[PDB]
RNA sequence: GUGUGUCUGGGUGGUGG
């Protein structure tokens, strides 16, 4: 529910809700990145 | 199956040593090339000073070009004969060729002795510029080096003029393939 | 996509046998030993030790396909001497030779550290 | 138009009647395999 | 003395080529064509219109 | 252009304002002289003019 | 449900392609009769079709990224007619020039020339190793 | 983009040798002598440590996407 | 539209360029003596093709020497270097003058398909297709032309020890055998980046969301719980074919099915790990997302490989280290190529590259393969290699991997630059 | 009919490589011993990583692959460890695994090297090779300010037949008959072939006279370990492993003989 | 106490055999 994006410039965490304008909370950048998932990441060290 | 599993024991390679020849053979190749260039120079002098008599059934350019082609063909044949005669039974180029697996004696000659004459549309390199093949050549230069004769082998290394002329010959081959495919395709479709 | 698992060159599947004994029918005293999950490592030593045996008149190993992991060892012996016990003799002599070589290597490194 | 539908190589006769796309077919690159017989062909697991 | 010997020729010519590529680069034709179009050709079209 | 990196490929056109003479055979002219002529600094469409002589 | 999975005579089961299945193997451009041939399927791990090196000649096929089209005949009638008409052994000799379309090539050809030389002498163990790559061998080791 | 841990051919560890190689080069040792001093006698490992491009440094110039 | 190239100027059979220009150019970064100053000095000039008709061009300054008839004694211009007639891709080729010209053409085509770090900011870009090699290496045998093509800092292949031998017949018909153990150590491992894009719109209205079967019509039976609550896969999520990568639903004009599912799925044959997801706004203000999927591609059977001389080849079998042949020093090949690929294709540049690479690797040096360098030939490289304890022709006494019996014929083995297409 | 009497003569016993001579044995036995060196000597290497933070430019598979290739001191732990598939635990247990942890955060404005020192082991006997007490450490990744790397990785027993990371050797210099007496290799020009280091010949001679009755008898080794195991331990473990392979095959063969008769 | 809708039609360019 509290979806977190990452500003391209500020690298800040932003609680952006659904159907919201894509705006940074500091510099107002238009481009946002998602955080790495939480489920499980496992690789056999090949 | 049997022959491959024996090839595990025997083994079979190809390398730099198979594309080289002793000092005697390279001296013979260079002497043959030098004599060929001397003959071409003599024919050029005869044509310029008009000691050369045209043969019937063709013009003076055709006679001169035919004689130059004869001289250079003789040079290529003699250099290839010298290079092949210089091979050893352990030469891997010879092994690939006499087995008929791949390659040809012409490939052996080009690699070892002389790449030969580069041709465009069945004739020597045309005067793309004004009366010369490249800006590095004198106007009206009908000698071997000026008109596409690649003296060096693939081992020694092509000079840049020879590199360009060889590129022109290769381009001719590629264009011929590209148009031939479509033409034969339509012919085959009608035939079936 | 179709890459086989890496373990599969040495791990036996759920059920099959490590080695099978099959009689060859066109020649007597001839057998085909089908060892699964193996390669030239065992094949060459077993073949070489069998070649050392005077009571063996044929011994060879073959890997039918490098993408497969089985070897076929064919042994033909004198009529009294069965090839199965010839194979057993080869494995036993190889084990003895390897153990002797190991003990000699151990005493060799012992001496080298000692001087 | 209808004439354009019928006339072309990619049209209806040559494109759909004489030669057409078929089911139960596979395509992948080929690699050598001296162990197979001449009449044998290697096939990937996914394709089969 | 004010000449380049054959043994020094290779490093000299490669220095010259290195200088050229340091200055001009590799895509100078496209950049120069676009710069000429922007600086002059647009104004020439407007004035000529 | 809309996020796509576009590249303009140079077009190799025949040079303008220059008279060229070609041996246009398999026709009723023997020799022809072509001059693709365009005026400088406006680039009005090329008004090519051909001067040719009859074959006989 | 397993009540559905209960097979009875007359049903048709679309099993996957097992080994020994007959397939028609085609490479474009389909020039001559040998451009598409019947082949027997052998299952192999990796993602490429595999060919014996002899059939590279009738197909005009190389191994520098060549792709090939496999066709699986669906009916037993079609399978039988491919088996009786279009299999690789059945069409070694081509009618266009009444000579075999496929032959020994490259590595095998150079090595068989190097092999049949008069100076090649094989030790006993080497002979044992080579003799068992013969599928038609009678099992009797020849006199040296 | 970063020095491989193991040599592709033989398997000798060359992940620890990139920085020592750079230090030796900074010490005005010839790269052949530098490779010799690092114990890489087989030319596979010499190729390994000699043909490598330290592209991870260029990637580090860019900002992290999150801090 | 006129085409021209710089050329040196020759006057009175002497180069106008003197040692002073080179001395100044050596300090170019210091005193800002540029190529423009060299042009302004009257030392070089641009010669058009029409002007090239009437010039007398010298291949090289030693061609100006009047020790003989000298061919021509009115040279007007001189080439800076004959290797400059080659383009970008042809400059990558080492020893292009030792190859058949179609092979150089093929390598020019195939140099545009080789894998590598296509750009330094690749992690920022969201290109639809992208291939990045794990461990690119600058070629050991390097032509000086690609000192300025940025090739030694963005290389596109790996220097690999190849042995030109017929090992097991799996390298026949222009195919290669490669070391499986080397591949496990990262040899030619690469990563394939796939990017998807999607835009929501209102005219009906569609949004990014995680659809449910109780309010969306006609979806597929794929895990929609891979998505987040906003309808986007998070980075670090394994994803296969027919898996929704972006959850998108469109409303219908007029229950169980008030919406229609218009989600975008991953390509059916493709798999990977989602590694970068971006959300932004397009030109007209609607939501717009791009998702980059990362797929590690191990070199396997069938993957295409190519040398720098048109010697393309698909990977045949891969043998582990113990199965592969080895020298007396334990040096297995990284690749094995068939000898039959050489004689018909004339790729002698391949062999000379192997020889020069062996010499360079043993010497701790970077070999020069500028095409028209008289200072370098096969014999000098052979003498150099013989000084390092190897056979002068690059041949070695290889041993059979399966048996340890040293092969009768001595195999030609050495390092050469290889590319993964 | 019976086994040979293989003697051993060791010439070099450096801590990194061993150079030794085996006499009175077959070529197949020596080559199989070399193959077992390369591919059938179990060591312990990382084969399972769980990345819960990776802000580095290298992606997760890159870091995991680099981690797997780092050698670990496998001395005397491999003897008592078990294969992970052969172990009864549902997780990685100590009797079949070794846990490694890494958590490096670059809070500094200068570049951080995630060396092999950051691979913290749960056991003291097994550690990265460079950590043993001069020589530099293995670089996993470089980190600028703000980037982290948190991972928990497990090292399991395995041999080179499955993955190259489990290879304990780096270069196995196997050579026999340096003077070409057996003529197993034929030189077209024997004079221009450099002499081997074990050559018993003088400078005048190119190759030895051919001996028909001769067979491969003296084999020359140089096993260069990558540091995971001692080279002498590599040779001894190889011999024991090959012996146990033959023992398992003999047991299975006897079982089939019983099942058949 | 279940389950099918898979954006078509053109054009342009690049590429592989
Ligand atoms: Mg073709
Ligand atoms: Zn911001
Ligand atoms: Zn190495
Ligand atoms: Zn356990």
């Amino acid at each position: 529910q509290p979806m977190i994006y990452i500003c391209g410039e500020c690298h800040t965490e932003n609680e952006i809700k659904s159907r919201d304008p894509i705006r940074c909370r500091e510099c107002g950048y238009r481009i946002m990145y998602k955080k790495r998932t939480k489920r499980l990441v496992v690789f056999d060290a090949r | 199956t049997v022959i491959n599993n024996w090839l595990l024991i025997e083994g079979h390679t190809i390398g730099i040593g198979d594309s080289i020849a002793d000092s005697k053979t390279y001296q013979d190749i260079q002497n043959t090339i030098k004599k060929a260039k001397q003959d071409v120079i003599e024919v050029i002098e005869k044509a310029h000073n008009n000691e050369l008599e045209p043969t019937p059934g063709n013009t003076l350019r055709q006679t001169f070009e035919n004689q130059v082609n004869r001289i250079l063909n003789d040079a290529r044949d003699k250099t290839g004969s010298s290079a092949q005669k210089s091979l050893s039974e352990y030469n891997n180029f010879k092994s690939m060729v006499v087995s008929g697996a791949k390659g040809s004696k012409i490939n052996i000659s080009q690699v070892i002795a002389v790449v030969g004459q580069q041709n465009v549309e069945g004739k020597r390199i045309p005067f793309g510029f004004k009366h010369r093949t490249l800006p590095h050549f004198i106007k009206d230069d009908y000698g071997p080096e000026s008109r596409g004769f690649v003296e060096n082998s693939y081992l020694a290394g092509l000079t840049p003029t020879e590199f360009f002329f060889h590129a022109m010959g290769g381009r001719e081959g590629l264009i011929d393939t590209a148009v031939k495919t479509a033409e034969t395709g339509y012919i085959q479709r009608r035939l079936i | 996509m179709n890459a086989p698992p890496a373990f599969e060159s040495f791990l036996l599947f759920e059920g099959e046998k490590k080695i099978t004994i099959n009689k060859d029918t066109k020649v007597p005293n001839a057998c085909l030993f089908t060892i699964n999950k193996e390669d030239h490592t065992l094949g060459n030593i077993i073949k070489s030790q069998l070649l050392k045996d005077p009571q063996v008149l044929f011994a060879g190993y073959k890997v039918p396909h490098p993408l497969e992991h089985k070897i076929i060892i064919r042994v033909q012996t004198t009529p009294d001497y069965s090839p199965q016990e010839a194979f057993t003799n080869a494995i036993t002599d190889l084990i003895s030779e390897l153990s002797l070589l190991e003990e000699r290597f151990r005493v060799a490194i012992k001496d080298k550290q000692e001087g | 138009s209808l004439k354009q539908r019928l006339k072309g190589k990619e049209g209806r006769v040559r494109g759909n009647l004489m030669g057409k796309r078929v089911d139960f077919s596979a395509r992948t690159v080929i690699t050598p395999d001296p162990n197979l017989s001449i009449d044998q062909v290697g096939v990937p697991r996914s394709i089969a | 003395d004010d000449e380049i010997t054959p043994d020094l020729w290779q490093e000299a010519c490669w220095i010259v080529i290195s200088s050229y590529f340091d200055e001009k680069g590799l895509v100078r034709q496209q950049l120069d064509s676009f710069d000429e179009f922007i600086q002059m050709s647009v104004q020439r079209i407007v004035e000529d219109a | 252009i809309n996020g796509s990196e576009k590249v303009l490929i140079a077009q190799e056109k025949m040079a303008t304002n220059t008279v060229y003479v070609f041996a246009k055979k398999d026709s009723k002219y023997a020799y022809t002289g072509e001059c693709r002529s365009c005026l400088e600094n406006s680039s009005r469409p090329t008004s090519t003019i051909w001067v040719s002589m009859l074959a006989r | 449900k397993p009540s559905d999975l209960h097979l009875q005579t007359g049903y048709k089961v679309e099993r996957h392609m097992c080994d020994g299945d007959i397939v028609i193997f085609n490479r474009q451009p389909t020039l001559h009769k040998m451009s598409m041939m019947g082949h027997r399927v052998r299952i192999l791990p990796w993602s490429t079709f595999r060919l014996n090196l002899s059939v590279t000649t009738p197909y005009n096929a190389d191994f520098d990224g060549d792709e090939m089209n496999l066709h699986l005949p669906q009916s037993l009638e079609t399978r039988a007619e491919i088996q009786e008409l279009a299999m690789v052994p059945r069409m070694i000799v081509t009618p266009q020039s009444n000579r075999p379309v496929m032959g020994i090539v490259q590595d095998t050809l150079t090595a068989v020339r190097k092999f049949t030389k008069r100076d090649v002498f094989l030790e006993r163990g080497e002979v044992m190793n080579l003799l068992m790559f013969l599928s038609t061998w009678d099992g009797k080791v020849p006199q040296p | 983009m970063i020095i491989p841990v193991r040599c592709f051919t033989c398997g000798k560890i060359v992940g620890n040798k990139w920085e020592a190689y750079l230090g030796l080069l900074q010490a005005e040792y010839t790269e052949g002598d530098a490779l010799d001093a690092l114990g890489l006698k087989r030319y596979c490992c010499r190729r390994m440590l000699l043909a490598h491009v330290d592209l991870i440094e260029k990637l580090l110039n860019y900002a992290p996407l999150e801090k | 539209g006129r085409i021209c190239r710089p050329l040196l100027i020759v006057e009175k059979q002497k180069l106008l360029l003197k040692k002073r220009h080179i001395d100044q150019l050596k300090e170019r970064e210091y005193n800002n003596y540029s190529w423009q100053d060299l042009v302004a000095s009257g030392v070089v000039e641009y010669i058009d093709t029409l002007e090239e008709e009437t010039v007398m061009l010298a291949m090289t300054p030693d061609d100006l020497q009047e020790k003989e008839v000298a061919y021509c004694s009115t040279y007007t211009h001189c080439e800076i270097h004959p290797s400059m007639i080659l383009g970008v891709c042809a400059s990558i080729i080492p020893f292009p003058d030792h190859n058949q010209s179609p092979r150089n053409t093929y390598q020019s085509a195939m140099g545009k398909q080789a894998m590598g770090v296509y750009i330094t900011n690749f992690h920022v870009r969201m290109d639809t297709l992208a291939h990045v090699l794990y461990y690119p290496q600058k070629p050991l045998v390097t032509t000086r032309s690609m000192e300025y093509l940025r090739f030694r800092e963005l290389p596109a292949g790996i220097n690999s020890i190849v042995a030109i031998a017929s090992y097991t017949g799996y390298n026949q018909e222009d195919s290669v055998i490669m070391n499986r153990s080397a591949v496990d150590r990262g040899f030619f491992r690469s990563v394939f980046y796939r990017s998807y894009k999607e835009q929501e719109s209102k005219k009906q209205e569609e949004v990014f969301e995680k659809p449910t079967r109780e309010t969306c019509q006609g979806m597929r039976h794929a895990i929609y719980d891979k998505l987040d609550d906003d309808g986007l896969i998070a980075p670090g999520v394994r994803v296969s074919g027919d898996d929704v990568i972006i959850g998108k639903t469109v409303t219908l004009p007029e229950r169980r099915y008030t919406k229609r599912d218009c989600s975008t799925f991953l390509r059916t044959s493709e798999t990977g790990i989602v590694d970068q997801v971006m959300v932004t706004l397009n030109q007209e203000g609607y939501k717009f997302c791009k998702i980059r999927v990362r797929s590690v591609r191990i070199p396997q059977i069938g993957d295409k490989f190519a040398s720098r001389h048109g010697q393309k080849g698909t990977c045949g079998i891969q043998y582990r280290q113990e199965d592969m042949p080895f020298t007396c020093e334990g040096i297995t090949p990284d690749i094995i190529i068939n000898p039959h690929a050489i004689p018909s294709r004339m790729t002698i540049g391949h062999l000379i590259e192997c020889l020069q690479g062996k010499v360079s690797a043993n010497k701790g040096e970077i070999g020069d393969a500028t095409p028209f360098n008289d200072a370098v030939n096969v014999q000098k490289i052979s003498n150099l290699l013989s000084d390092y304890g190897y056979h002068l022709r690059g041949n070695e006494v290889l041993y059979n991997g399966f048996t340890g019996r040293k092969i009768t014929s001595q195999i030609f083995i050495g390092p050469t630059y290889y590319q993964r297409l | 009919p019976y086994a040979n009497q293989p003697t051993v003569r060791i010439t070099e016993l450096t801590d990194e490589n061993v150079k030794f001579i085996i006499e009175n044995t077959d070529l197949a036995v020596a080559n199989s011993i070399r193959r077992v060196f390369i591919a059938e000597v179990p060591i312990i290497a990382i084969d399972w990583v769980q990345i819960d933070a990776n802000s580095s430019v290298l992606h997760d598979e890159f870091i995991a692959h680099r981690l797997g290739l780092i050698p670990l001191t496998s001395d005397d732990i491999v003897d008592k460890l078990q294969y992970s598939r052969d172990c009864t635990c549902e997780e990685f247990c100590p009797e079949c695994s070794v846990e490694f942890t890494l958590d490096v955060r670059c809070n500094e404005d200068q570049t951080r090297h995630v060396t092999s020192r950051d691979l913290i082991s749960n056991s003291p006997r097994v550690i990265p090779v460079t950590s043993r007490n001069e020589q530099d450490d293995i670089l996993i990744v470089k980190l600028r300010k703000g980037q982290e790397l948190r991972l928990r990785a497990y090292a399991k027993k395995g041999f080179g037949k499955e993955h190259a990371k489990w290879n304990p050797t780096a270069g196995v210099a196997f050579e026999y008959d340096p003077d070409n007496a057996l003529r197993h290799t034929v030189y077209p020009k024997p004079e221009e072939w450099p002499k081997s280091e074990y050559s018993e010949l003088d400078e005048d001679e190119s190759q030895a006279p051919y001996d028909p009755n001769g067979k491969p008898e003296r084999f020359y080794y140089n096993v260069e370990s990558c540091g995971s195991l001692r080279p002498e331990t590599i040779v001894l473990s190889a011999l024991s492993g090959l012996k146990k392979k033959l023992s398992d095959l003999q047991t299975q063969l006897s079982h089939e003989i019983q099942s058949d008769v």
